[PDB]
């Protein structure tokens, strides 16, 4: 099958067989964020070491549908499922919490998505780390 | 200061007739958007907007899986609109 | 799967022969064509709209293929949709454009499209009439005498729209 | 209403199954849901080997013909097809073209259908729960 279907069905075998280069790790992390498969995303974030330039190059992925349209921060703040994954990027220091989206919903921040989803846990985690609104 | 109309040069292309449901596929997208993109790619160079839309409407003339007739609405255009792709 | 383009010859031909029968088309050298997509994929009380991502990708690609700078807004309430459209109607790039496109995709009723917090008890609906009002020559002079194309992927009722006839 | 329309029927091993249209994962861009009724459509003249359906006459007698004409019986409140009891035609609740049927001997119980995961089968039960109808035309 394919990588996205392997992430959806949690086919770790074909994932690890296909997941090789860190470009493939970028693609797989974006797919895990899009399909709200936080387990696969965290398994990849541990199986690979991600940098900030990694996040930039993820933002540069025209191939990945979720990254062709949505920002990585948008994917992290879309729904509560990616919460744990979000924590990683906030704790390992890879994304600015108050970065304004530039592709979809330009001008909004991750706190705006958290307000949309109406999730208490993500709002608390963002405010505790000093998150602000985008003032679109 | 010259006299003009308040509303002019509008066109709306709804995905279905009034009072009825429009259908969307969870794997490829909405049928209407699919056919619309298809007809735009295939015909926008030699046809105008309304002709592409009529191609779209013709592609729904015979109901396949579900029945759905996209309709033009609030058409206030005075001229024809050629997108002129590639220019 | 590729947009077939048009030879420049026919461009000149028709732009001269039908100069009165067709709309004016600006030159790509100076042409800030703008387009706006609004898409509600996930809602509060309503079923999700799975597959809309492909619609957004395709529409954005098609519009950028026609020299339209596409701006996408996702998951907006009806009032927020109104604000987005009003802001799109006040953008200055329109003064350098020859046309505009508004692609609006969500659930829908006869009166209009559905916002993310819509409900049968508490309706959150953007009426089509508001859309046509924001972009008329009274509130968006920058688009006067220019084609304003509105495409809407949304239901307009509850009936199936099918009949079994011999 | 949101009725299930059957485009084909399958009489195998003395058992008739009703094939339904392919939803093809197609979803509605409206908010709602309902699945209370079903109907067979005279596509390719399946309603009067193609497994054709036969309704005879108020009251009605039901027959299936797939190179083997067989009438229906509800005896012991159990559906059975025999190569050769009585049901009454009734107007479907909230419908004009549709027509349903009730048992003559075991009254109160009407013809119905259940789901074979991939197909749909005929049964008899009283007013999980799906009702069989026929278009009157």
């Amino acid at each position: 099958i394919s990588l996205e279907d392997a992430i959806k069905a949690s086919n770790y075998e074909e994932i690890n067989n296909k997941v090789t280069d860190k470009k493939m790790a970028h693609q797989a992390l974006a797919y895990s964020l899009g399909n709200k498969k936080a387990d696969i995303a965290l398994y990849l974030l541990s199986k690979f070491n991600f940098t900030k330039q990694d996040v930039a190059e993820m933002e540069k992925m025209k191939n990945n549908r979720y990254c062709n349209l949505y920002d990585v921060e948008y994917l992290l703040s879309k729904d509560g499922a990616n919460y744990k994954v979000l924590e990683y990027f906030i704790n390992n220091g890879l994304v600015d919490v108050n970065k304004k989206f530039q592709k979809v919903n330009s001008g909004d921040t991750m706190l705006d998505n958290a307000m949309k989803s109406k999730d208490s846990k993500m709002i608390d985690f963002l405010l505790k780390n000093g998150a602000i609104l985008g003032k679109r | 200061v010259y006299k003009t109309h308040v509303e002019k040069d509008f066109i709306a292309f709804c995905s279905s007739t009034p009072h009825n449901v429009s259908w969307r596929d969870s794997t490829m997208g909405s049928i209407f958007i699919t056919q619309l993109i298809t007809c735009f790619q295939k015909y926008s160079w030699c046809c105008h907007l309304e002709e592409v839309f009529r191609k779209v409407q013709q592609s729904f003339e015979t109901p396949r899986a579900k029945a759905q007739m996209p309709t033009i609405e609030r058409l206030s255009m005075t001229r024809y609109f050629y997108l002129f792709p590639g220019n | 799967d590729a947009l077939k383009l048009c030879p420049h010859e026919e461009f000149l031909r028709l732009c001269k022969e039908r100069a009165e029968e067709i709309y004016p088309i600006k030159e790509r050298n100076n042409r800030t064509r703008l387009a706006l997509i609004i898409c509600n994929t996930e809602f509060d009380h309503l079923p999700p709209r799975n597959g809309a991502d492909f619609d957004i990708t395709g529409m954005k690609e098609l519009l950028e293929g026609l020299d339209y700078s596409v701006d996408v807004e996702e998951n907006l309430t009806a009032r927020d949709m109104e604000s987005a459209l009003r802001a799109f109607a006040t953008r200055p790039e329109h003064k350098s454009s020859d046309s505009t496109f508004l692609v609006l995709m969500s659930h829908g009723i006869l009166e209009g499209i559905c916002g993310t917090v819509h409900d049968e008890k508490k309706p959150d609906v953007l009426l089509y009439d508001t859309i046509f009002q924001i972009f008329n020559n009274r509130n968006c002079l920058s688009l006067k005498d220019k084609p304003k194309v509105i495409i809407v992927q949304a239901a307009r009722g509850a009936n199936r729209g099918e009949l079994w006839v011999r | 209403d949101n009725c299930i329309n059957f485009v084909a029927m399958k009489f195998i091993d003395n058992t008739l199954y009703f094939i339904a249209e392919d939803d093809e994962n197609l979803e509605s861009d409206y908010f709602g849901k309902l699945e209370s009724k079903l109907s067979v459509i005279r596509n390719l003249n399946d309603q009067v080997p193609r497994t054709i359906f036969i309704i005879s006459m108020m009251a009605v007698t039901i027959s299936v013909k797939c190179e083997k004409i067989s009438t229906l019986s509800c005896e012991n409140k159990i559906i059975s097809f025999k190569e050769m009891i009585i049901f009454f035609q009734r107007s479907v609740p909230g419908h004009d073209n549709k027509m349903q049927f009730e048992s003559s001997s075991y009254e109160g119980y009407f013809l119905a259908c259940e789901k074979e995961r991939d197909l749909f089968k005929l049964i008899l039960k009283k007013e999980r729960s799906i009702m069989f109808t026929v278009q009157n035309e």
